[PDB]
């Protein structure tokens, strides 16, 4: 694994995490965003807050984090601390009383092409308008608005990974049934 | 001149804790795992949360941290901070409070021959769906799922630790003398299983984890006497 | 604030914020301790604890942080991050929650004669 | 992003930006800080604890003449996103909190424009003292 | 402060906090441990947890932290941050749901002879078997097991300062009376 040590020393010698990772500043950073819902922890009807456990899969290419595997003993992917690189600053725009942004800075998977996949965990506490007219037989539409807090579309573009949230690893709830889910 | 300092500078002057301890990228790191439960603090039915105190025992090999006692004055063990060595980054995946890691970053013990042992303690709050049908005369099946947060099954794999006789400890270990039973919950069973999945062609890299299943029985005396 | 930058560089060259200021062995540092009560938050009878919001008022002299104003564009005082200077380790001994320290470190006000005034906020839960 | 990399090197390393010092020519000058508040949602008003919980976006605007550049000498760049820990900040706090969280929750990037204006919009969750009139 | 400044700079020039503080690795570090009970915060019978406020006085000798006072203007004792030095890693083995080890890193008093005293505070939440048979007139024999988590007796030895816990600064409890106390 001395190849990986040499490679990581090479990639971060003159690297800047402040700067957006594309070759020309007039270009846009294309970020693919997908949400995986692990658990619907609780719905608070009084304060109108939905707390969930999620994984926020973010994919983007970093122009300066590329290498030839043949020059580094066949290494084609590595794991890097997320604090070290530039990241999109996704924020839950309708956060109720939780964290606004990602606080668990797990490692990113970096490919030799420069593609970065980062799947941080998060507990999202969102503000959901609760209609109690038909409580206990009520139906609640709860959204999670996500966006780059400080970057506008002309510098960083976000696109959905899928038309729907990923519910493949969703833990069953004893209080709610998810009829429909969708990302726009 | 303390020989521990000489050994420490011999093992760590040129050492990268960010790279796995493998000579080739395609090689796998085998991690021997034991989980010891010291206390079952509670099962909160309203939040569906199991609170436990454990210590995880993680053993592996790091060829870069290999030394002989004869060349270092007979030292057979070196304690060093866990931050200086590569770690498999084992986390409880099914936590409910956002706490994935261990409670206290204890020293790793580096033995001669490249063997690394880490015994961190942890307080875990895990998801346990409560089957209410026979409450308070109920039994529950609370899972503890452990997996590397970073590495896939080709990069890091798991095996269970073995006792002195060599029998595989495929269960939660409990020290009988030091164990105090929870006031409301008796631990009837605690098997462990290493699962491997998502190795299909479409799925791509394989994934693995270790699931322990605490089968716990409520002691219903309070509800019988009072309600 | 180039004059302030030069003054700060002069003051913190060779300064050790972990070493108590005593020009001679045996010199005691006199610390003046006062308290401003912003709010009496509560007195919990169940937990037997008083919760208050306060500003401490700590004053002491640090001879290393003295200068002549005339040589520094007439700067008679500075505001410095508290972690940059030696602090007296004044804590609430009878806290009930395990928290000994102040809520926010903020900034000290240092005068040209070495006088240091520090007024950190604190939310304290004391045993009553 | 060769041009923003060059611009950041010019602003912070070439000219030696010191974030500890205020953006003033003389110590006797004061920095004008403009403040606005946007209320995202009123979380609650707990009467027994007499606490107001709010989600607020505080808009801070000030001028830092050390952070000026000609957009045409740097590839027509007109705005920069920077981590807040690189620049001097006018540390504004909620004075009348009752839990000890004096500061903003998420320290987002500052926006620095070529004419020296620093825009900063940190969001925050605040728990403040609200005495309750029960009459 | 010039003398102590120079002394500290000398002491931590070539210092290592990783290795044990002995001239010879075959020697044992002798640590004197004394528990002082300031307050008995709570006895939770349901979860079987005892919450106490304690000071954990730890005394040992660091071989490499010695000096001659005459070479430093007569300085015979100093106070230094505890995070810079090797410490024993005392852990509450029967911790229930609190902190396993010391988390409040208060200053150590260092003598010129190398003697270190370190008296950190802690909130101990200890698991203890609670017998409710005679409640409300119940007696509870609770315990706090302390030890070096990663060091064995062959490399680090712990000895009690006294036969009994120090109750000299114990605040009176409105719910419990400590009949007996002892360390073994
Ligand atoms: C306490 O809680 C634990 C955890 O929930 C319980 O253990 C689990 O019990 C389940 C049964 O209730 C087990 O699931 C069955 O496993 C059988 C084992 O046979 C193997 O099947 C493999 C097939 O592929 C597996 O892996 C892929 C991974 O991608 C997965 O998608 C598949 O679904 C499957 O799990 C095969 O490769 C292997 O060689 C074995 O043959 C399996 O046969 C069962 O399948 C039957 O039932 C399902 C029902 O949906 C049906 O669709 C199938 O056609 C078939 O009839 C189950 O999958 C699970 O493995 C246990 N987990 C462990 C032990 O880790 C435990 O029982 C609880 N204790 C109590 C209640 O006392
Ligand atoms: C750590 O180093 C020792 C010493 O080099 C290794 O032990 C040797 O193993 C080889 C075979 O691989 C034998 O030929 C030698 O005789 C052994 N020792 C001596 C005296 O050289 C040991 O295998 C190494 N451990 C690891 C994990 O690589």
């Amino acid at each position: 694994s001395e190849h990986e040590t040499r490679l990581v020393a090479k990639l971060f010698k003159d690297y800047s995490s402040v700067v957006r990772p594309v070759e020309d500043h007039r270009q846009v950073v294309e970020v693919t965003v997908g949400l995986q819902l692990i658990q619907l922890i609780n719905v608070d009807e009084v304060n109108q807050i939905v707390t969930t456990n999620v994984r926020l899969k973010q994919q983007w290419v970093d122009y300066n984090l590329k290498w030839n595997p043949d020059d580094y003993g066949g290494v084609k992917k590595i794991h890097i601390p997320s604090e070290k690189i530039w990241r999109p600053d996704l924020v839950l725009y309708n956060n109720a009383d939780g964290d606004f942004a990602i606080v668990k800075f797990t490692k990113v998977l970096l490919q030799y092409t420069g593609h970065i996949t980062w799947t941080p965990p998060a507990i999202f506490k969102s503000y959901c308008e609760i209609i109690v007219t038909h409580f206990p037989f009520d139906e609640q539409n709860c959204s999670m608005k996500l966006g780059t807090w400080t970057y506008d579309g002309s510098v960083v573009a976000i696109n959905p990974e899928s038309d729907q949230p990923d519910l493949s690893n969703f833990m069953e709830s004893g209080e709610w049934v998810i009829k429909e889910s969708r990302g726009w | 001149k303390n020989e521990e300092l000489r050994l420490y500078h011999h093992l760590f002057n040129n050492y990268d804790p960010g790279s796995r301890p493998v000579r080739e990228p395609e090689d796998t790191v085998t991690i021997s795992l034991k989980v010891t439960l010291t206390n079952l603090i509670s099962l909160n039915e309203k939040e569906e949360t199991l609170t436990t105190s454990v210590w995880i025992g993680i053993d592996w090999q790091d060829y870069r941290l290999n030394y002989s006692k004869d060349d270092f004055g007979g030292i057979e063990t070196l304690r060093v901070p866990s931050e200086l060595v590569w770690l498999p980054e084992i986390v409880l995946e099914n936590n409910i409070d956002g706490q994935f890691g261990v409670a206290y970053d204890a020293n790793v013990l580096v033995y001669e021959g490249g063997s690394v042992t880490w015994l961190p303690p942890a307080i875990y709050r895990s998801v346990c769906a409560v089957e209410v049908t026979y409450f308070p005369f109920d039994w529950q099946n609370c899972s503890l799922i452990f997996r590397s947060q970073t590495y896939n099954a080709e990069e890091v794999e798991f095996t269970f630790a073995v006792d002195n006789d060599g029998k595989t400890i495929n269960k939660i270990d409990i020290d009988t003398e030091a164990y105090t039973e929870n006031g409301e919950w008796a631990i009837d069973f605690c098997p462990g299983v290493i699962r491997r999945h998502h190795g299909g062609a479409t799925d791509g890299p394989g994934e693995t984890d270790v699931i322990y299943s605490l089968i716990i029985r409520r002691k219903p005396l309070f509800y019988v006497i009072n309600i | 604030s180039e004059a302030e930058g030069r003054l700060r560089e002069k003051l913190f060259s060779g300064y050790d914020s972990s070493v108590r200021p005593a020009r001679e062995v045996g010199d005691r540092v006199r610390v003046s301790v006062g308290l401003i009560l912003a709010q009496l938050i509560s007195l919990n009878e169940k937990d037997e604890e008083m919760s208050t919001k306060v500003y401490l008022d700590l004053e002491w002299t640090d001879y290393r942080l003295s200068w002549d104003p005339a040589e520094h564009d007439g700067i008679d005082s500075l505001r410095i991050t508290a972690e940059s200077v030696w602090l007296p380790d004044v804590v609430l001994l009878n806290n009930n929650d395990g928290n000994f320290d102040v809520a926010l470190d903020i900034s000290v006000v240092v005068s040209s004669d070495g006088s240091v005034r520090w007024q950190p906020p604190g939310i304290y839960r004391s045993s009553c | 992003l060769n041009e923003e990399e060059r611009l950041i090197r010019h602003l912070f390393q070439e000219k030696g930006y010191n974030k500890e010092l205020r953006p003033v020519a003389h110590k006797e000058e004061s920095v004008d800080v403009a403040l606005a508040l946007t209320l995202s949602n009123l979380i609650s008003l707990k009467e027994v604890e007499e606490t107001l919980t709010t989600n607020v976006w505080i808009e801070h605007g000030w001028t830092d003449n050390r952070l000026k550049w000609n957009a045409e000498e740097f590839g027509n760049i007109s705005v920069l996103r920077l981590p807040p820990d690189m620049v001097w900040l006018p540390e504004i706090v909620l004075e009348n909190n009752n839990d000890g969280s004096f500061q903003i929750s998420y320290s987002c990037n500052v926006l620095v424009y070529h004419y020296g204006f620093v825009y900063w919009l940190p969001p925050a969750i605040f728990r403040s003292s609200c005495p309750i009139s029960v009459t």
